[PDB]
């Protein structure tokens, strides 16, 4: 399991360019090509910057692609993200990630930090609540296919407020390494569906239904977790 | 013997296009841990553009 380091979050001047410090620690980005997305306060996470594992051509966020350059290198593993006219909701928590198609455990976001400067679907129930031991089945409808390339696209995301995100399932067949989640996609899945079982108080995050299979991937409202006492 | 060379210009760069493009969009199995075999495929596929 490949471990990144993000850290320096805080407000700048009025359009003053910024940059934060992407580490991928123990490994190189060169195995795993890095990326680094982009998530509001309450609100999906957004793709700011796809790069290349040689280094030889990285991409810029769909949204606003010339606003933006993110510059890194496989050896120093080390990136850093910067713009220019920089307004309130530009101040979003930018969050570094290695490439998850080279095996779970890859699947490792850094840490992330916000500042004060697609895919579609929807994951039910948003207000679920059960107490440890229990088994909870949440259900995220879509509009897309339910499996893109043979197997499954899809992915589950479980976040936390200031936390690194964290991939538990993804594509219905390779459920996170290193941690193995009770939870992952299995069946069809016509809609995307995880019995987690036991729950636990660790085990209590906002699970959010992220699709692969819909161009671009783009975090969706998901549903909420917590530990019912 | 060996006879894959995936530090050399041409393999590398087919291999960075095809890691793009797993990244983009993924592929049925990934390619942990590279055989040759695949790369007896990828040039067989080759040979009958080619031809
Ligand atoms: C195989 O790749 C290595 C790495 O660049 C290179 O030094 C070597 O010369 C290559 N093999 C041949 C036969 O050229």
């Amino acid at each position: 399991e490949v471990k990144l380091l993000e850290s320096g979050g805080g407000l700048v001047q009025p359009g003053g360019s910024l940059k934060l410090s992407c580490a991928a620690s123990g490994f190189d980005f060169s195995e795993y090509w890095m990326s680094w997305v982009r998530q509001a306060p309450g609100k999906g996470l957004e793709w700011i910057g796809e790069i290349n594992p040689d280094s030889s051509s990285i991409d810029y966020t769909p949204s606003l692609k010339d606003k933006i350059i993110i510059s890194r290198d496989n050896a120093k593993k080390t990136l850093y993200l910067q713009l220019s006219k920089v307004r309130s909701e530009d101040t979003a928590l930018y969050y570094c990630a290695r490439p998850r198609g080279n095996y779970v455990v890859m699947d490792y976001w850094g840490q992330g930090t916000s500042v004060t400067v697609n895919i579609v679907l929807t994951q039910s129930p948003a207000s679920l609540a059960v107490s440890l031991g229990q088994r909870a089945t949440i259900s995220c409808r879509a509009s897309e296919s339910v499996d893109s390339y043979g197997s499954s696209f899809v992915h589950w995301y479980q976040q936390k407020p200031g936390q690194p995100p964290k991939l538990l399932i993804f594509l219905a067949s390779k459920l996170e390494s290193g941690v193995p989640a009770r939870f992952s996609g299995s069946g069809s899945r016509t809609d995307f569906t995880l019995t987690i079982d036991p729950v636990e108080a660790d085990d209590a995050a906002t699970y959010y239904c992220q699709q692969t299979n819909e161009d671009p991937y783009t975090f969706g409202g998901g549903t909420k977790l917590e530990i019912k006492r | 013997f060996q006879l894959v060379n995936y530090t050399d210009t041409i393999p590398a760069r087919i291999m960075q296009q095809w890691r793009t493009s797993d990244a983009r969009d993924h592929t049925r199995v990934d390619w942990k841990r590279p055989k040759y075999t695949s790369a007896l495929t990828y040039d067989g596929v080759k040979v009958m553009a080619e031809a």
